[PDB]
């Protein structure tokens, strides 16, 4: 993993399995993290102010699909309209 | 200034095709990471 | 079962979910019209349904907004 | 030179970036249309 200036920004891997076969040639794989970089390179401390273009932000985007959707996948999510789901 | 967010993409994804990468879009379905994509595990 | 879903989500103030689940109802009805098994007296109940769910959740989205105060901005004249 | 598909998308987007338009990315669910995506209906 690579510490640009002590945060990890970034995952580095040759991969050797999948699924459960051998890999032959093995595959490299590099995954970059977008908001992890940005807050960095931008001198900010909170998501919602990183500057998405010119003139608008990260949090006046996604900030309520932020919020809402937590309360979505946290409290309010039907536990049994899932579990049939999975079968 | 400094790097907004879409140029970064935007920047990391020319230089990635200089190389000789092909540039795809992502998926349709909800997924937890990358490297189970269906286009990177199978 | 995604309509009753939408309707659900719709009467508690939740608009974005509301109207991402009706994408998913109407693939549906799409994919069974390819198939072949929709009549024709069944296209005007779907049409229907799909309209006044779209129309009852799209009138939902500028309440929720205004109450915002609207951060974006505003248009005169 | 002949145009190519993988650079028009990078043509249409650097100008529309000029003009000042935030570009995004795509749908998550499968939409029907390029109209009904909650990014343009709402």
């Amino acid at each position: 993993e690579v510490w640009m200036d002590g945060m990890e920004i970034t995952q580095f891997t040759y991969f050797q399995q999948s699924g459960s076969l051998p890999l032959l040639p093995v595959s490299v794989e590099i995954t970059y993290g977008l908001e992890r970089i940005l807050m960095s390179l931008q001198g900010v401390d909170h998501f919602k102010n990183i500057q998405y273009t010119k003139g608008i932000t990260y949090g006046e985007l996604f900030l309520e699909n932020e919020k809402e959707m937590s309360a979505y996948y946290l409290e309010h999510a039907n536990v049994d309209n899932i579990q049939k789901h999975f079968d | 200034s400094v790097l907004t967010f879409q140029q970064a993409i935007q920047r990391l994804q020319d230089y990635w095709a200089s190389v000789g990468c092909a540039v795809m879009q992502c998926s349709n379905t909800e997924v937890g990471a990358g490297t189970m994509n269906p286009l990177t595990f199978l | 079962d995604f309509e009753e879903e939408a309707r659900s989500l719709l009467s508690l103030w939740l608009p974005i979910p509301a109207y991402d689940h009706v994408l998913k109802a109407s693939h549906a009805f799409n994919i069974l019209d390819s198939r072949g098994f929709v009549g024709v007296t069944e296209r005007a109940r779907y049409f229907g349904r799909m309209r006044s769910l779209a129309r009852q959740c799209a009138q939902l989205w500028v309440k929720t907004r205004e109450n915002l105060g609207y951060p974006l901005g505003t248009y005169q004249e």
